[PDB]
């Protein structure tokens, strides 16, 4: 697994050199911003069931074919698997947000997920759509100012969005 | 045809059948053939 | 905690092995296994299903 | 789905043996009592309309606190897919009757029931009330072995919901 | 997958090790070994093939240091149940 | 693993509808001849060793190439493997006869068998020949009128023939 | 662990003789009562959650010290273990009632159940009282004649009471 | 021994769940079929001596060589053991009929049959031919479903010995 | 196959270590015993036809009841297969002698022996008699140690059959 | 796995034939010259650390790129794995020298090894170079006539050379 | 797991001193007469089924109660277990004979056998009688002066008798 620090160390090792002063400065900035990062990750974690439920409601209102007999979220079992997968993906996105690196998301969650869904008959376009709805709900919660000290956290927003849309791109 | 005739009639049927049964097969397969193909001779002959 | 279960086999295990056949090498009957609390119930059910006889359980 | 036939074939396969006499006897029992089960299935399919409407009305009577605004039963769409859910339960109960095994119920409704009901905040007691009503008029619609066979599956679904 | 998701990694390992299969074949004292190179009762005729696919030889490993990563091998075969060419094998074994 | 009842349920559920009246009639008919179907399955189970032995005798008479030094069934181990395979395939045929559908046969026995034989270097033509000889030795015992009530079971004979032929066409 | 028929076979083989005519008559009587017995065990398995819930309500009404902090039914973890143990005991009671033998109960759990409860320090008298409450609820649900044809079953209630008593007496 | 009711209970305890509809299914089938099975057990019991003597003579018939001096069947002790063994097989058949499951058969003759017979140089074909004798005899001695019940257990014994 | 050298290498490899003093001393013993074993194999190869004919004749003398019409020992095909089987056994005995291990026997004959003999109803006693014959004439054919190795291997085959 | 004797037996079984007088003479000659083979195997075993250290020093002198940052033996883990590989290859070559057949190499040592290195990214030219260096280091110990009865053993040198070559050829 | 040499080395190491010349002479004698040891072990092995069959016939002629129903060797599987136990004892006795040390028999076969039999209900005295009967049959087979050059091997006879008697004593 990799976080931002460990990737930096990895390229430095590939060159065989120490870490330059600019790289150390970037890592210092990261660690300074780490408390905002923790707030973002806790917003994702704390409000997770709400995010999953909102995404599910929007997705199954948009795509009613998924919940008709013959749909891919029709019986209770397939619906449970659908909600489980959405929870899993959001959970690995929160991991990547804390780590500052999308490595765990790729290695664990999106390692072979497109071929999995293709073999299952699962519409990967709809899975990507669910990831987008989860992203929207997550941004609604992460921009919330209640119970945090106000500040600029746009870099965290953009990075969270990149994790979400990277998941959606790997799936579809 | 004379050779075929001699083999059929001249000698007893018993040793004829015995030698026919021991003729080398056209499948030239050792006992470990098949495990050498899938590469699992070692994985099978390891001691438990 | 951790519990020590002393196991015996007085024939139910024997007849099960007789039906199925010796399938891992044979071993002596009376033996003791240490089990944590989390694995305590499944190990107990497994022993009961196998025909095993538990003579005593000790807590430590 | 796991039925009598599927169960006996599975237990024969796992042990790597031909189907023995006990499994053949069980299969014969299933084949003989198919007829009451299919009669029950025909009865429930024919009466499905009044069955589902009565069940939804029973749910509303028992939980009048659900139809007010701000709650789950409020709305026309929520009504319609209440009826849709009860029709699902009825259809899978008839599937269970026909198949002479609860496999359709397990596979289609029971497998994943709790987490779905928790995710969408569906009280299992709503559905237990609906199925208890259906249980009530199964006696009105069914008789003999047919009634007990249908009751078995209705109780199985209620137990799983419990 | 559901087991790991709902009960964690340790319960997932315990399922393998507390399984009836493990205890039947290895049972508390023998090291595990590769069984699937012989027919096992209840096998699905693709289990032999899936093991041959998973097995890489005596000098093969399961390392995560391979160039592409540590990647799945049996997903399509498992979900499909096979190659998906069998109906056409049946068609071929008729006229042509 | 599907029988006729579960297959009918699966189709009915893809449609999203209850079992139709004609579907119930067909399933009631199936349950009606269930007793004759059980007679056929018992005929196959009670006479398995004779079926296998007859098939083996004819098979090794026809293809003596198989049992000479070098043949694929030559040493005691590989001959025993041959007989074991014959018993397995016959067992799965009997399962398919009981269930009324070949789903169990194809899924659990045939889907990868041919490529298993190819991997091991086993002649698939000879295995198909063995399965055909098993079909022959099984029809004779299957029609045996003794010990059971006289009646008509031609549909059952055709169904069993289809199972054996599907096995032979899959393996070959 | 053996059934009533297998028990009778057991004594018959211990003396080495064929089954006597009186013993055969007893087994035939049991097989005649069998349908009543299946109605009884179906009653037990069918109403199990209600039986457990009622027994628990009464047991923790008559014994609050289990509910208080420092009690043995406290916290959620221990309370769930209590409910699960009643579940298992009722399951084994139904198993014994269907089998008609009492040793299928003693060789399944009761052999080590007491030693377990002494190791954990659980008050065995409370578990016995719980089983007795379960017995009362089981007789209440057993005697219900709705949706089943009417008849005497006194032997079945007597046998169920004996099995509940055996559990409650082997634990305590 | 593992019989129909016993297999029900073992399957239910293996999965840690109750007796469901299919298990009640099998139990009802066994309980209703007990009557032909037990009448067959009675008939086999009453005719035990005739059957065992007929089977002993059948073995001495299809294997004339076993009886000459220096062979295994020669001697009064050996033929007494023959009679006792055929009686054992018949008794376990009747036990399996009563239990309505091959559990008695499996556990009392089948398990350990092959290596014991290897150790004592007992040919399984002797007992196969004897049991075929009992099969033919009971095909006449029994009427209706009881004939099927006896013959299925006899053929299971044949499949085991073969 | 399982020989001295192969067992040595398998044990060294299973523990992931080189060949030490113990293993080399075992291989040394193998290389010394090669001489008696190889020339015992030479003597057995030379007299193969007489040995096989005598073993078949001994089988028939001990089992006269096979050769009359209707059973296994009747027919030119059956007797030819008998000669083929005894030649197989002798061939693999010589192979085992040369390889200084029961690997050839264990791998080609003994593995699957009982299942195959059961399936085709071949009595192991026939082959036991044939091998006891082979033992009798290898007693006089061979002297000193060669007799000893050939007897060890013949008796391993016999033990496997019994 | 096979030795020379089992290889001969396997080839004779494909012919359904006993071993010829000439082939038995070859096997007897192999056995009589077995003490020399044992001494060669002892030379490989006893001097294994010297052989591997010599090969490693020469290999990393010739190819400095293997031990730079980014090389295939840079961190301690990759160098340790390299030394393990060399030890394993020498161990199996000694196994083959004792057996008399390269079968042990093909069945175990070189079974999936080229694909292993290819998937890892190991430069197989360098592995074959290490194997050749080991061959050079091992010939000097094989040829050492100190402390052993002097005689003609050129055949063993050639055989060991060919086993090292077979390893190197399978790699590269 | 020891032999004579390892046991002697163990005592030498407990005293902390080199092996004495008397000990060296004793072990050189043991290795010189080890040829007779190999003959005795081969005689034990080649005739193992004969020994077991003879001992079983003798034991079941004498102890007739085991065979009868209710006896420990009545159920046909229990006869199989009896035969298996006899073979195991013979195998371990031959192991100990080859080693020259009885520790391999004890530590691996006999340490728990008493408790096993007592938990089972097997009569240990009959097992001891079976062991003695095996001792008699084995003595008959070892003393067979045919097949080997005649020689004095009273030490081997005594050693085998000690192993059989010690196995019997540990069992009963
Ligand atoms: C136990 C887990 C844990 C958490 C949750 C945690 C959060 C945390 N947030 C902090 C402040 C802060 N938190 C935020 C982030 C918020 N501000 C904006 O509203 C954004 C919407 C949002 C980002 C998603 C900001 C901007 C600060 C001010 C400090 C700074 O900007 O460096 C601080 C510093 C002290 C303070 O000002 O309260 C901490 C320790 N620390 C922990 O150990
Ligand atoms: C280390 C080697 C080893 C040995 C030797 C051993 C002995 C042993 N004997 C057993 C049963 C048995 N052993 C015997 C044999 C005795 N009873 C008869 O009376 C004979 C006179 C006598 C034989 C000489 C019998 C009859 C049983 C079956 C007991 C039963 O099922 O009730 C069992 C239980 C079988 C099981 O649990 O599946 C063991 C473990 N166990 C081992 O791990
Ligand atoms: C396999 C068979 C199956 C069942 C049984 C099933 C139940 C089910 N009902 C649903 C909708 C729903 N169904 C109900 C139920 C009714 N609403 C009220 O009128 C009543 C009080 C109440 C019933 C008594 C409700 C409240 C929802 C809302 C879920 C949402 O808003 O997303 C949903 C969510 C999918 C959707 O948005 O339509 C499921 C999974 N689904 C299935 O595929
Ligand atoms: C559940 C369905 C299923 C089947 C049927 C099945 C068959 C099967 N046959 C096998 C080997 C074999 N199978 C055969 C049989 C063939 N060769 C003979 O010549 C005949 C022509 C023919 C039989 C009529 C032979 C000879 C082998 C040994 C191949 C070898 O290892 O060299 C193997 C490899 C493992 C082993 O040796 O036991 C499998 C898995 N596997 C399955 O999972
Ligand atoms: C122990 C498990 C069990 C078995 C095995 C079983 C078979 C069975 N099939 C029966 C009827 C029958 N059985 C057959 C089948 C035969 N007829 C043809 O000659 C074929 C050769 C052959 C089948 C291929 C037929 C045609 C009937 C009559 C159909 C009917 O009852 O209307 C009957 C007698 C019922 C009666 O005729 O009144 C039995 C006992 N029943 C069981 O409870
Ligand atoms: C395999 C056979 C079997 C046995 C032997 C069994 C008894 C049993 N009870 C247990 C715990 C328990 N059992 C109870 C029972 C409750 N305490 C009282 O208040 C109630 C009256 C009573 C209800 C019956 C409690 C409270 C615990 C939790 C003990 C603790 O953690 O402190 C455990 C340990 C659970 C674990 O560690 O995972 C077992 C094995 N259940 C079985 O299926
Ligand atoms: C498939 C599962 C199954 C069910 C649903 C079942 C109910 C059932 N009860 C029956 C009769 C009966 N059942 C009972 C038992 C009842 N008497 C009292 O009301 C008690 C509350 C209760 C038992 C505790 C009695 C007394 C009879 C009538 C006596 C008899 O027919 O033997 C019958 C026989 C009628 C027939 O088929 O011809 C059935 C099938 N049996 C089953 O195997
Ligand atoms: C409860 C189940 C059970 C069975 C089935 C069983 C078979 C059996 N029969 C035996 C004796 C025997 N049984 C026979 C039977 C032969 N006599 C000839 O007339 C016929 C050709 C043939 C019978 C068809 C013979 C010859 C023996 C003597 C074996 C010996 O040489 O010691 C023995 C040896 C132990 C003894 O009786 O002292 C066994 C194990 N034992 C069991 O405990
Ligand atoms: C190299 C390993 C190997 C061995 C040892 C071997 C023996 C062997 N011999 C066979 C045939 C046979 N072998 C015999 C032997 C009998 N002939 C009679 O004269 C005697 C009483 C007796 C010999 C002492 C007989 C009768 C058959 C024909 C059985 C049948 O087809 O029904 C068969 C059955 C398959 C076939 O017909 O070819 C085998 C497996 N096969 C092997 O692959
Ligand atoms: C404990 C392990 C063990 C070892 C190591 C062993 C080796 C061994 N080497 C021997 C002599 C010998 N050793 C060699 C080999 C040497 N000749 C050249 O100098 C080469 C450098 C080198 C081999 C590559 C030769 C040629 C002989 C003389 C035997 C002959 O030429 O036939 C001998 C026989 C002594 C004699 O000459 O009478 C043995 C037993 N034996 C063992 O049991
Ligand atoms: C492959 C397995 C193997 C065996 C079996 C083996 C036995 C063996 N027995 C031998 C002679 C002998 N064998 C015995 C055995 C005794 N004679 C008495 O009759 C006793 C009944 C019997 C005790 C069991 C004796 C005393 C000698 C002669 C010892 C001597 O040469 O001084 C010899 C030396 C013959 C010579 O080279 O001159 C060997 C190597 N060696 C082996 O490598």
């Amino acid at each position: 697994m990799n976080d931002v620090f460990t990737r930096a160390i990895a390229q430095a090792d590939l060159k065989g050199s120490f870490l330059l002063e600019s790289d150390l400065d970037k890592l210092a900035s990261f660690a300074k911003e780490g408390v905002k990062r923790l707030d973002a990750v806790a917003a994702l974690t704390n409000n997770a069931p709400a995010i999953i439920s909102d995404a599910a409601h929007k997705l199954f209102a948009e795509q009613q074919e998924l919940i008709q007999p013959g749909g891919n979220a029709y019986p209770h079992r397939r619906m449970a698997a659908c909600l489980r997968d959405m929870e899993i993906i959001l959970r690995y996105v929160s991991y990547a947000l804390l780590a500052g690196d999308a490595s765990v998301l790729d290695d664990r969650c999106l390692n072979g997920l497109r071929e999995t869904y293709n073999a299952l008959g699962t519409p990967t376009q709809s899975v990507a759509r669910a990831v987008q709805l989860m992203k929207d709900a997550a941004m609604v919660h992460l921009k919330s100012t209640a119970n945090v000290t106000v500040g600029d956290c746009s870099s965290l927003y953009s990075e969270a969005a990149t994790y979400f849309d990277k998941a959606a791109a790997s799936i579809a | 045809f004379l050779n075929m005739a001699k083999d059929l009639t001249s000698v007893s049927r018993a040793e004829w059948l015995a030698k026919s049964y021991t003729q080398p097969s056209r499948y030239q397969q050792t006992e470990t053939f098949g495990q050498e193909r899938i590469g699992a001779v070692g994985a099978i002959e390891t001691p438990r | 905690r951790i519990y020590k279960i002393t196991v015996s086999e007085a024939g139910a295990y024997a007849t099960n092995k007789h039906r199925t056949g010796y399938r891992a090498p044979i071993r002596q009957s009376n033996y003791t296994l240490t089990v944590p609390y989390d694995r305590f119930l499944p190990e107990m059910i497994r022993l009961h299903q196998s025909g095993a006889k538990i003579v005593n359980v000790t807590s430590v | 789905s796991r039925t009598v036939i599927t169960e006996v074939i599975a237990t024969a396969d796992s042990q790597g043996r031909f189907l023995n006499s006990t499994e053949l006897q069980a299969a014969f029992g299933r084949f003989e009592r198919a007829v009451p089960a299919i009669e029950a299935a025909r009865a429930l399919t024919k009466n499905q309309d009044a069955l589902v409407k009565g069940a939804v009305q029973a749910v509303f009577k028992k939980f009048p606190y659900v139809t007010q605004p701000g709650e789950k039963g409020y709305g026309d769409s929520n009504q319609a897919k209440c009826a849709r859910d009860i029709g699902y339960y009825l259809r899978f109960i008839t599937y269970s009757l026909v198949a002479s095994g609860t496999g359709p119920l397990d596979d289609y409704v029971i497998a994943g029931l709790r987490e779905v009901n928790r995710a969408f905040n569906l009280n299992p007691l709503w559905y237990i009330e609906a199925l208890n009503y259906i249980k009530g008029e199964t006696g009105k619609l069914l008789s003999g072995q047919s009634k007990t066979e249908a009751l078995l599956y209705i109780d199985h679904a209620i137990n799983a919901l419990s | 997958l559901d087991l790991w998701n709902t009960q964690g990694y340790d319960a997932e390992i315990d399922s393998y090790v507390d399984s009836e299969e493990y205890l039947d074949f290895f049972g508390e004292d023998t090291v595990p070994y590769f069984r699937g190179f012989k027919y096992q009762t209840g096998q699905s005729a693709e289990g032999f093939n899936r093991l041959v696919r998973l097995y890489d030889g005596w000098a093969g490993s399961d390392t995560d240091r391979n160039v592409g990563g540590q990647v799945a091998r049996l997903t399509a075969n498992l979900t499909r149940g096979g190659s998906g060419l069998e109906p056409f094998i049946v068609m071929a074994n008729s006229r042509r």
